[PDB]
């Protein structure tokens, strides 16, 4: 029939993907945790070595008809390879969509803005305009450089994305969507399950739905900011109007956290920081990483395996073998998973400590699964689970517990008010301008903003 | 969202007291099991019968990110007085020296 | 006198199509109006120094 077809290829299949993913994966963590030009033309050569093999694995699947098969676990994985991506498209505007690509994003790496007065100085965005924008209290100092990376960078990414939304809504039509918007929603849809399913018209109703709850408290976070702004920028701040967007803390006004020190409710007491009490007590990179293992290891969940003891690189090597250690969890495959980040003694590192190891900790426990099918069950659900794991640690009655602020430690509920602010400026301060954001671009996707 | 449907729901199952912010999953086995049984899924399952598996519904929710804020809430509502909350979209930093 | 030093060591222009790639006097701008043979690149340069 068509059935044991396709399960005898998808058979076939799974061995070599294995095998070549994890070939590629150990050149790629081989060069990140030692930067030599050795080895970059080594996990490049393993990288195309695997995009061949996916490519052609995918032309070769395309024959199975998909509305025949029953098994849901077949259908899963099928439906991942047939998706024709960006293959579709003519050569030449699949090549042009490639240039364009490359070229904004490499103005938005390579941009730079100078003063006015000193024009031999320009300060590229990263390292310059961030620390003006997050640490500054000048206002017109903010305003030049929020005024001038939009009006020096952003003016040459104008006719750039004109093109890129034309070119990548014929991708989509040409895919059977409705437009691109339609095809990022995409990761959203369930198809027959009789009680689960869930269509990509849906969810924009949710997130409408959901955005409806917090205004009643997104706008009494913004009263209570307001009113302590018109204290840092008197005459600048009108009492019933808006904010003024570079007054927010950072360039785009994505987090207000840098708004803390403006408007923290009780100044006078002090946070809770474990830092002094760690290095009294002589903590250094491994201790911590025992600690969040036997937090996980309290709840239920399994132990580590060696092979993360041995291979992992838990502290920053030091000498002249350089590795850039954004923190980052590893799942090489065939059982092999490792952490790669430089810890430093503090304490905004025994939380990012938790962080990846909840990373860890939800790949262990799918391992057993068709290659195809290691993932989180959507894209939202696998930093969900590092923050809540972040979050149960972070609490004095935990802290308590396993050796810092030692016991005799009253939490005030002046204290907890401090902790809540700083937690809602991030958390609820954010919503508004994700769901804006994402709002604007479902909207031009469509061809409904001229 | 789904950051706090998930600790909403696991805190209750290990029989958590105070408010939410508190609740801290550390030694309830029994709390484990409910969410491990989510985690050993993949994609093998739609996301929806996952989210099932562990809060007991199966939509995106707002009511536990309004309970870890309710001390918060109350105390601005509090502050707020004395104030107007909300905003109005016609002031504008620069329009009192526009000309027309 | 290290105002006008320091412009003339610092100084830069750059490419009217790409303006992410700037060339400074010694190395770059002295190549092209020493190498070069195209009429319009070399009014560029000499126009953009000064
Ligand atoms: C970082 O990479 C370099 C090469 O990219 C490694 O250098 C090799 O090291 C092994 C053992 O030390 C030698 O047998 C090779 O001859 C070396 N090759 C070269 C070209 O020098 C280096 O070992 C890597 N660093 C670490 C810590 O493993
Ligand atoms: C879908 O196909 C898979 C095969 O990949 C079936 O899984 C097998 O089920 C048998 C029945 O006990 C087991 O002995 C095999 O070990 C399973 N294979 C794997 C890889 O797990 C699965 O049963 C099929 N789906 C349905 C609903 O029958
Ligand atoms: C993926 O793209 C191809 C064409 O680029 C789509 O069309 C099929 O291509 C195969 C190639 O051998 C033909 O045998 C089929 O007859 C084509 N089908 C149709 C309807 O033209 C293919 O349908 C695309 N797959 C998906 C899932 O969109
Ligand atoms: C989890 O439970 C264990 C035992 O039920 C706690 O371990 C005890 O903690 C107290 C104070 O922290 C110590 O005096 C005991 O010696 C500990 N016993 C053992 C066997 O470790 C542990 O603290 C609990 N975890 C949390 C976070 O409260
Ligand atoms: C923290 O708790 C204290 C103790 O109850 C609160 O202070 C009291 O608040 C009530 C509420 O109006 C007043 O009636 C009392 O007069 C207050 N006591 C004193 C000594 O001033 C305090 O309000 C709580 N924190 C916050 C932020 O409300
Ligand atoms: C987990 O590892 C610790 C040592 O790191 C060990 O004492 C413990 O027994 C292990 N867990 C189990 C279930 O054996
Ligand atoms: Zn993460």
């Amino acid at each position: 029939t068509i059935e044991e077809q396709a399960k005898t290829f998808l058979d076939k299949f799974n061995h070599e993907a294995e095998d070549l993913f994890y070939q590629s994966s150990l050149a790629s963590w081989n060069y990140n945790t030692n930067i030599t030009e050795e080895n970059v033309q080594n996990m490049n050569n393993a990288g195309d070595k695997w995009s061949a093999f996916l490519k052609e694995q995918s032309t070769l699947a395309q024959m199975y008809p998909l509305q025949e098969i029953q098994n849901l676990t077949v259908k899963l994985q099928l439906q991942a390879l047939q998706q024709n991506g960006s293959s579709v498209l003519s050569e030449d505007k699949s090549k042009r969509l490639n240039t364009i690509l490359n070229t904004m994003s490499t103005i938005y790496s390579t941009g730079k803005v100078c003063n006015p007065d000193n024009p031999q100085e320009c300060l590229l965005l990263e390292p310059g305009l961030n620390e003006i924008m997050a640490n500054s209290l000048d206002y017109n100092e903010r305003l030049w450089a929020w005024e001038s990376w939009r009006s020096e960078v952003g003016k040459q990414l104008r006719p750039l994305y004109e093109e890129y939304v034309v070119l990548k809504n014929e991708m989509a039509r040409a895919n059977h969507y409705e437009d691109y918007g339609d095809y990022w929603r995409g990761d959203y849809e369930v198809n027959g399950v009789d009680g689960y399913d869930y269509s990509r018209g849906q969810l924009i109703e949710d997130v409408e739905h959901t955005f409806e709850e917090i205004k009643p408290l997104y706008e009494h976070l913004h009263a209570y900011v307001r009113a302590k702004l018109m204290n840092a920028y008197p005459s600048y701040i009108s009492p019933i109007g808006c904010l003024p967007a570079h007054l927010l803390g950072d360039m785009w006004g994505r987090f207000w956290t840098n708004l803390y020190s403006l408007t923290v409710p009780f100044g006078q007491k002090p946070n809770i920081d474990v830092t002094d009490a760690m290095v009294d007590q002589a903590w250094d990179a491994q201790r911590i990483f025992k600690e969040a293992e036997k937090f996980f290891v309290s709840v239920g969940l399994p132990n580590m395996t060696q092979g993360f003891w041995e291979n992992s690189m838990l502290t920053d090597p030091g000498n002249v073998q350089k590795a850039v250690c954004h923190p980052t969890a590893w799942d090489l495959g065939k059982g092999d998973f490792r952490i790669l980040m430089c810890t430093k003694v503090t304490m905004d590192d025994f939380l990012t400590a938790h962080h990846e190891m909840g990373h860890i900790q939800y790949d262990m426990a799918y391992a057993a699964q068709p290659f195809l099918l290691r993932n989180g069950a959507n894209e939202g659900f696998h930093e969900a689970v590092g923050e809540i794991m972040s979050l149960s640690a972070a609490t004095p009655k935990h802290l308590k517990s396993i050796g810092l602020l030692s016991p005799d430690f009253q939490e005030d509920n002046e204290t907890e008010i401090n902790f809540l602010l700083k937690q809602a400026l991030t958390i609820v301060g954010t919503l508004p301008f994700t769901y804006m954001l994402e709002k604007w671009r479902w909207m031009v996707f469509k061809g409904e903003i001229p | 969202l789904y950051q706090f449907q998930f600790q909403e729901a696991l805190c209750q199952a290990a029989k958590h007291e105070g408010p939410l912010h508190k609740c801290d999953i550390s030694n309830s086995t029994e709390a484990g099991q409910k969410l491990f049984n989510m985690l050993r899924l993949g994609k093998s399952e739609p996301w929806t019968l996952a989210l099932e598996n562990v809060v007991g519904a199966k939509n995106m929710n707002v009511r536990p990110l309004l309970n870890y804020f309710e001390p918060l809430f109350t105390w601005l509502k509090d502050q707020n007085k004395n104030s107007f909350v909300g905003w109005s979209t016609d002031w504008s930093p620069y329009a009192d020296q526009s000309i027309k």
